[PDB]
Parts: C-alpha cells; structure tokens; sequence
RNA sequence: GACCCUUAAC
RNA sequence: CGCGGGGUGGAGCAGCCCGGUAGCUCGUCGGGCUAGGAACCCGAAGGUCGUCGGUUCAAAUCCGGCCCCCGCAACCA
RNA sequence: ACCCACUCGGCACCUUACGAGAAAUCAAAGUCUUUGGGUUCUGGGGGGAGUAUGGUCGCAAGGCUGAAACUUAAAGGAAUUGACGGAAGGGCACCACCAGGAGUGGAGCCUGCGGCUUAAUUUGACUCAACACGGGGAAACUCACCAGGUCCAGACACAAUAAGGAUUGACAGAUUGAGAGCUCUUUCUUGAUUUUGUGGGUGGUGGUGCAUGGCCGUUCUUAGUUGGUGGAGUGAUUUGUCUGCUUAAUUGCGAUAACGAACGAGACCUUAACCUACUAAAUAGUGGUGCUAGCAUUUGCUGGUUAUCCACUUCUUAGAGGGACUAUCGGUUUCAAGCCGAUGGAAGUUUGAGGCAAUAACAGGUCUGUGAUGCCCUUAGACGUUCUGGGCCGCACGCGCGCUACACUGACGGAGCCAGCGAGUCUAACCUUGGCCGAGAGGUCUUGGUAAUCUUGUGAAACUCCGUCGUGCUGGGGAUAGAGCAUUGUAAUUAUUGCUCUUCAACGAGGAAUUCCUAGUAAGCGCAAGUCAUCAGCUUGCGUUGAUUACGUCCCUGCCCUUUGUACACAC
C-alpha cells in the first residue's frame, strides 16, 4: 500500500431525476379552425412524419437521419 | 539470511528473505559505513486504497548517533530515531588531569572527542631549601599556565560566535584539578557560570569522559527540569503581581497569540488539542477554527450548518504543524513542555497549558458584548 | 577486470608462396630422396606455400617424376619410382 | 588424516 | 623545546650488500564447495610510498623544511 | 597321581522359570495387600547443593557433619517403535564412484531467476524435490501490472418528485480516435429496467495451497507394506514379515510359534519380426500388354492407357493353434532355488524399452485450469466488465537450463544423393504440389486424395569421389552496427520473421568446481509434432552415422535389510 489521491476532480456525476420544468408542447392557440402539422419535414419518405425538425438558427436537426441533413431552399 | 529460511509461514518466510536481500543490497551500494551512522529499514507499508509497493529507505542521519539496532518485527521499530530526533541538547564535558586533558561533547546518544592533549608535569618534589620555595610557586605557576591553557582551549572549542552552544559544563577529574579550573577566574565568565557538576573520576583521558558521563547521567537530563521551571516561573512571578496581563484558556490565549506581543509560546509535548482542516465547496468560502479536547470525541454537532451538506472525513493535521510553518513572527521559542511538577502540574490543570507576557498592560474585558 | 587467457608466443612462419628460380630449381633437384612426397611434406621441408604444394605436386605429376599411389583428397600419397 | 555450527519469527 | 629513530593498500610488512616507476600476507569482493554460516578451494581489486622544495645517469629512498607516531635526557649545589 | 560314587565348605556357572519384579532381570532381587524370623544403616519431586553464619579432624590438599533464601512441573527409571550414528555384517545404484567418453563451468548470444526507475517493470516456484518450470514468443488481446470519460444483471421491505411523465438512442466543447455528447443557455419516431441510509445475492488470474477438493512431484529407477486366527509381553508392541543360500526382486529354496492370506514385485499391456493358407487395392518389386530414344539382327537399362486378366504376396501392413521355456549339453552350489560357458533359432542375465505401479507421509506445489470451494469499509465513481497506449520486449551486476565456435579429422565451391516418427480443408484461402514470366517472401489458378497413388516411391539437413586457402586471430568471422528488399498482422519503432550487401568482436583443447552416460547406448546430425498470424536457440518424439571397460566396488555420495548405542522424536 503505497497512496491514492485521486487526482481528477470529484466525479460523483450520478444522473439525474429529471426535474420537472413548465408544461411544454406551446403549439398555438388554434380554436375553431383549421389545425396544422409543426415542425415540417424533408421530402424523403423515409422520415418518419413523427420527429421534429430542431431548426434554431440556419441549422437542421433531424431524427431520422443519422449524421447528413442537407437541403438547399 | 540462512536463519530465515527455516521460518514455517511461508508468507513471513519470503518477505523476510527477500527483505534481507534487499538490505544486503543497498549496503552493497555503500562502500564504507558514513559518519553519523546509517539508518536502514525495509518492509511494506501499509497506506489506504491499496496500491502496493515494496519500501526501500536508508539515509544518513543529519546528527551523529551512538546507538546500533537489528530488529524483524510486524512493525517497523523507529524509538531509537524519534529518541535521536527529540534529544538536541549538547553538553560539553572537560575532562582535567595532570597526565593531560580532553575536551567531549554529548548529544542525546553520541560522544565525541573535540580536542585532547597531553601535558608533561614537574616534579612535586622539590627537595631544596635555599630553592624549594621558588620551585614551589615556580611548580605552581605551571600549573595555573596549564590552567588557563585548558581555560582557552574551553573557548575556542566550545564558545563559537561569542556565544555558547554546550548546554552544561561537566567538570570531571581527580586530585583537585578541576576544582581550580571551575574557580579559576581566567576561565570564561559565561563558561563558569554554566559548569554543571565537578565529577571524580579514577581514569583521565578517554576513560575518564566514559565515566564522567556514568556520574552526570542523571544531571543532564535535570537540565531540561531547571530550565523548564524557569520558563514558566517568569509566567508565574508576573501572574503573584496581581498585575493586568492574566490570561487563561486556548480559545482566548490563542487570540491573544494572533494579536501580538507573546514573548514565548507554550505548546504541551502530548497535545490535546486535534484539529480539522476544513473546505467549503459551494460558497468557495475559506476559515479558520479551534476545538476542544474534550468535546469532539463524541457530539451531536457534526453537521453543517452554514450550507446543510455532508462532509467526508479529511486527515487531520496537528496545531503543532500549522504554527510551526510562521512560529518566528512572534520570535517565541517552541518549547515542548511538561506536567510533571506540581507548579506545571496546576497550571496545565488550571490555565490551559498555553501562556505569554504581553508588552505593556491592555485591557480586554473593555471591549466586551 | 579478468580476460582468462594464456597468449602463447608465435613462430613467425614464413611461408612464401610465389615461387622464384631458386625454389623452382630446389624442389626440383630434391624431389629424388623423398620416401613419401605430400602436399605437407613439400612446406614442412622446403617452406613452400600449401597451395604452391598442391600445384607443384600437380606438376611433378603432369611431366611425371613422383609416381602417385592414392590421388584421394585430404591426403596425397605420392612415391618416386624407381 | 581432517569434519565447527544450526527458528524469536505462530 | 635537547638528542634520536620511524610515516609505503582498510591492517601488518617488501625500495637499506644506495634504482625492476611499487610487491607479499591479513582484511574486502566475486565464483565454487555445503541444505544456508563457518573452515576450505579458485580468482580480482586496492596505495604515483605523510607534504613541499633539491642531481635531472628510470631520483622521491640519500638532501633540506613543516606535520604526526613515539622513545631517552631532563642534575649539583 | 588318575577314575567312579558320596559328602561338607567355597568361587562360580544354562533360559522374560513356579515365585518376584516397572521392566531390565533375579539360584535371590523368592517364601512380600494371603502384608510380622532378628537386627544395623539410608531415602521421601528436580534444582539451588553436598553450596556452611557453624563445629570437628587434617601440615596442607581436604575429610566428616550440613542448611536456608530462591526457583521449578516435571527431573528420573526400564521397555517399545522409529530416526540418527565420522557403529558393525550383508546386498545394491553411473539421478554414486572406478576405466573412461562427450562435456558444462571459460567466450558471444538466447532463455529463466534475484534490487531499483518516488511511473508499472504482473506473478507462483529458493537443494535434490525452483530457475527453456508454470506447457510462460508479448503485433496488440493472452493479462493479471501501470496511465486513463468510466457504461453494473436486487429474491418475495418499497423509507418517495413513481402519468410534478421515474427513462434510452445522439450534435461536439478548452477535455471522449469514432456512424462510444453520460448530464451540460437546443431535447426529437416505438418505449414503464424505477433511484440512495439499509439486513440474500448471479462476478473477481483479490488474498489465504498453515481452511480445502482433485491432480502432480522423495523413496518401488527399486522390493517394500498390512489384516484374521494362533504364540510372546502388564504394556507401548512383537512373531508371521527369519538364520544361511543367489538376487539389475519380502525372488524363491528352505531352519521355522506360526498358519493362512492381501497389497507391492512378478504376472499384465505396447514395439521390432519368421505364419507364405479365407492379413492387400495395380495405395509395393509385378511374371506377359505398347513403343521411344544406344550395341549386338544372341538372351538388357528406366517411363507408362485405365474395371480382359491370368497357378500373385516372404518388404515399411500385424488376427486364429505360432515362436525363445534357464532347448540339450558342459561344468559350480546341503544337486535347492540358482551364478557361468557350448553350436541353436527375427532375438537368451526376466529378450530390448516403456506404461501401470502399495502402505504410511510432505503444512511439497497448484485458490493463476476449473462455472471446485468460507473471508475482502463488494452490487450504478471500484479488484468485476471491457477500450487506447505502455510492459517479464528495463540494465550497475550474480546465478541456473541452453545455442554457436575456437577450425585441416576443418571452412568454402561444386557434384552424388539415403532414413523414421508425423501433419495437412465449412460459416474452409492450412498442406507453398505445377503452367504465375515470376526469381529468398507471397499475391495469379487450383486441375489435387473420405490423406500409401498429393506435398513425400518423404526427393531434406548431416554424410560422401573432385577441387579452392593452407596453421594466420586466416575463406574458423551478419557476435555487434548501417543501408536497403518482402509476406502474416484495422496496428511491429525497443531487429515479428526471412533476404542482399560492408568491418573484425570476444574466442586459440576454458580455474577451482561440476553434469550425464554401460548399447546399435553415449556422442555427432537433422526432421515432424506442441506452441504458432508467417517465421522459435525450448519441449516431446524420433530417425541418420555410430566410440574405451561390461568377470566391478562401496573407501565415491546415497538407498534396502539386519544387529547394536542413543540424553534424538518431525526425529543430527
């Protein structure tokens, strides 16, 4: 038995509970009339018509595909 | 090596052979045994979280040591270092003969010889009369140049820097000459009045410096008793003054000693007082704390109040250790004391075992709630 | 430091082994008297090169005057006839 | 002819 | 405060019928013996010879200084 | 003076004998718990200690008398069994010597061990009975050791944010090589393992082989071990199991308080090789097919389409009466089992060799083979599970097992060519056969046998006509460097390995010491297999060429048996 100091910082990281936020999901307020589809998809067909398109700003992120989202408007 | 290997627990069996060998092999590193001796020791020891290692430590003590040892133990055996550590105190011992003198000093354990010399003497008789009498002075007059001749040679082997290092004198001879030297008023003021004991002794020269130090074996170590009475009478005769500069207990002592003027800081050998260092990790907040020796042992405070958060326990370090890093602002003289003697007996009891002179005379119960 | 060795003198041999006239004419006129001729015999006693033996030897044989026995390598057993 | 010794270390 | 010797490896001795640029023993180290110690066997290392200055025929032995180990004389009024 | 028979007295003399004794043993040491013939002296656990404060005798040396303190759990007697003996008598063994052989130790190198690098050099094994052993070459995993985000499979309480949705797969960012963001000013397609005080866990080449199983290592590499019944002794035990006779044998012959048995030895099992008849295919010479390459028109020396075969089997192939049992004989021994010689037969001290191989034992080794096994501040940051990079693949040194040499019986160049074990193919490119020009290596193609006809009629190293230097640190030199060429390997830089080129490096019958060896053995030589991703200086097997004594001894270190001494008892 010589030492141990454990040099890297305290890693304790264990997850978390997810804590619960706000209520989410803030579509629109849409009553009596005509109700849309969010977050519209790319032309393949093989998007799953269920994923959202997290475009925040001039950039595309997709489920259904992997790691290659490339469309020009 | 060969005693070993008939040792029936295999496991004591092979750390003790591979533990000879590795001893063999550093003192195949080394030539020839070098002053102050060669301290050796080898063994596994035995820290936390298991990384394990074989441990391999000889060094050359920065004092000269006496003692020799050669112990297989389940412990590693370090009295003898810690006996050699604590024991600084030297003593010079003079060693006066008519066949010639010798000059030793004495640490805790080892014994040197700084300087001897041989002297021819006269001859006592005199047989004359017209002449007998200016032989007789002229004898003496011999005797009082030999005198002063171990007079000097005290200085210049002992006085170093107009100040001297010996803590005693032991004075050791026979047929009254050292009764002279010890009286004799060339000899150096600070150096008579630091003789120790006049000791008989049937040998000069060398024999003579072992069996001086069989008779002062117990005034050497009554020297720490004196000047241990002496520290804390100074303490003692200013508290008789019925004066203001009285103080009592570590929690205020130890303000007193981070306000200023201490001329001496009184720290016990066996402290009671153990110590946390401790660390915030949320408010990146740094403090400092005192404790008492009795209650933390066992109290329902160990928690945290100031953030509400459990706190690993962290290894403790001594007071000793933290004010020893800047004992010399206060230029106060770390003296391990003891309890021993019925005055320090009730004043370890009494007043904390912690004490020091304030400069001038200040008020603190004014400035109080 | 040791090296364990014994470094025994030297005779300094001197072996010539281009031939000249005085050799060519000495083994020729004392090729006679030789019981037993070999390549050996021929630098053991007129100090000739060992190869200069071997090639002499082929030629004492090409002309004919030592009369070969046992032509084996290793070994050439060559006699004088008489 | 010569031939001494043998663990504290479960 | 005179007169004499001596100083060569860790230790003891070889240059004293004027010269082998330093050798022989113990000790130490390595190997082998033996089930390890010892004893034994086989090998190896170790001092430019107290220091400084003088003839320059391998000179420092033998010359002159200081230090050290010692030894004898230290009397008659 | 002898011989017989008495007798008294004496020195003695043959026994685990009625009796006595703890036994040894005892003609008294008996007549003694069935205790008494007379009488003197002495002892009461060991030591201190026969040590005087004393006394007495003595010239003295010393004699006689003679404690205590204190300290001990034993000391001691006689046996038994074993171990041991620089004790004796026998018998043995080349892990022993003798006559020797080849050597090792000496050189370079390859392996395996023994401290240290405040970073690991994983580890067990310390005489035989460890140290080319752990089947232990490591591109890397194997792997344990080190540096490094660190993802984890609750069995029957649920102490609750359990639809306040308890949860996964993923962009990148100083820090994750990456179609391995675990949460992280941005959380998206199926979704019900819930998360930590905390009392059962499913893992670990973590530690304990002084907790164990099993397996393997000293003697049985050599003849030991043990019951039943009977005998002896109080008993531990002993006899059987033993004098002599021979033992590569507690093997037998045999005296015999033993008889009858069991285990071990032997016997048993495996190889070489003559049965020539229900052991061979053209998987081997074939006895006659068909003709070609030389001479004799007279009589050889080799190649062969593919289901006509013909009185087919003696060589590497191994069943059924087989065979070699000391034949017989010669001699030596109570002619008893049996040493030794003479023709004999594939072979003769049981034919050679090996496997199997008893009863106790060892704190022998192995927890690192095991999913064979209790403990380890163990079950969401770990020793578990892996991924990347490092490393017994590191050097002042010492030791063990080894390889190649120090050369003319030898090196090199031709050339001639000759064995035997044996291996080789599915989620196959292993066994380099020929037509890959290619040219050490391996990509093209695989025409290839339930591996004699394919590697391989093993077609090899060693060896052996003839020639190159001639005795030198020389052609005995890649030992050590540099430069380049190749294939296995998501990857070799601390040469993976093979190939071509430069220089001599130590080394010149190696000190004390030491090992193995009795026949086709030793020794020289090389090949297949294990390991293996090509290529291993090791092992296992083997096969080629083939040495001096074998009537041996115990002194040469150790075994076996017996007798004897012991104050030893895990036992010199």
């Amino acid at each position: 038995r010589k030492k141990k100091v454990y040099t890297t910082p305290k890693k304790i990281k264990h997850k978390h509970k997810k804590v619960k936020l706000a209520v989410l999901s803030y579509y629109k307020v849409d009553a009596e009339g005509k109700v849309t589809k969010l977050r519209r998809e790319c032309s393949n067909p093989t998007c799953g018509a269920g994923v959202f398109l997290a475009n925040h700003k001039d950039r595309l992120y997709c489920g259904k595909c992997h790691s290659v989202y490339k469309v020009n408007a | 090596f060969g005693t070993a290997s008939n040792i029936k627990s295999r496991v004591n069996r092979l750390s003790v052979l591979g533990a000879i060998t590795s001893v063999q092999q550093r003192l195949k590193l080394y030539n020839k045994v070098p002053p102050n001796g060669l301290v050796v020791y080898c063994g596994t020891i035995v820290t936390e979280e298991g990384k394990e290692k074989k441990v391999n430590i000889d060094f050359e003590p920065f004092k000269p040591i006496n003692t020799s040892l050669y112990l297989c133990d389940n412990k590693f055996h370090t009295e003898a270092l810690t006996a050699l550590l604590s024991d600084d105190s030297k003593f010079g011992f003079i060693v006066i003969d008519g066949s010639g003198a010798l000059f030793g000093t004495l640490q805790g354990n080892t014994r040197e010889v700084l300087h001897k010399f041989t002297v021819d003497l006269p001859k006592k008789h005199g047989r004359a009369a017209q002449s007998a009498l200016r032989f007789a002075r002229l004898r003496m007059e011999k005797r009082h140049n030999y005198v002063r001749k171990v007079a000097e040679t005290a200085v210049q082997l002992f006085i170093s820097g107009d100040k001297v290092n010996v803590a005693g004198l032991v004075l050791a001879g026979s047929a009254d000459f050292k009764t002279e030297l010890s009286q004799s008023d060339m000899f150096d003021q600070r150096l008579q009045s630091k003789v120790l004991k006049l000791v008989d002794i049937s040998y000069g020269g060398e024999n003579g410096f072992n069996q001086a130090i069989e008779l002062s074996t117990e005034v050497l170590s009554n020297v720490k008793f004196i000047q241990e009475k002496k520290l804390i009478g100074r303490y003692f005769d200013e508290i008789s003054q019925d004066t203001g500069k009285y103080c009592f207990g570590v929690e205020d002592t130890l303000k007193a000693l981070e306000m200023g003027a201490v001329e001496i800081l009184i720290v016990y050998e066996n402290l009671d007082i153990m110590r946390y260092v401790l660390h915030c990790q949320g408010t990146e907040e740094e403090k400092i704390l005192y404790l008492t020796p009795e209650q933390e042992k066992d109290k329902s405070h160990f928690t945290d109040k100031e953030t509400g958060q459990e706190h690993e326990l962290i290894e403790s370090m001594p007071l000793l250790e933290w004010f020893a890093n800047n004992y010399k602002k206060f230029g106060a003289t770390l003296e391990i004391v003891t309890d021993k003697s019925q005055e320090g007996s009730q004043f370890v009891k009494g007043f904390g075992g912690i004490g020091g002179i304030l400069r001038y005379r200040v008020d603190f119960q004014g400035m109080e709630y | 430091k040791k090296k364990w060795s014994k470094k025994s003198m030297k005779d300094r041999a001197q072996h010539a082994v281009i031939l000249d006239q005085e050799k060519y004419d000495r083994i020729l006129k004392e090729v006679p008297t030789y019981r037993y001729v070999s390549v050996s015999v021929l630098v053991d006693r007129l100090k000739i090169g060992g190869s200069l033996a071997r090639i002499a030897l082929r030629h004492l044989e090409k002309e004919g005057i030592i009369k070969p026995i046992s032509k084996h390598s290793k070994q050439a057993i060559y006699t004088r006839a008489t």
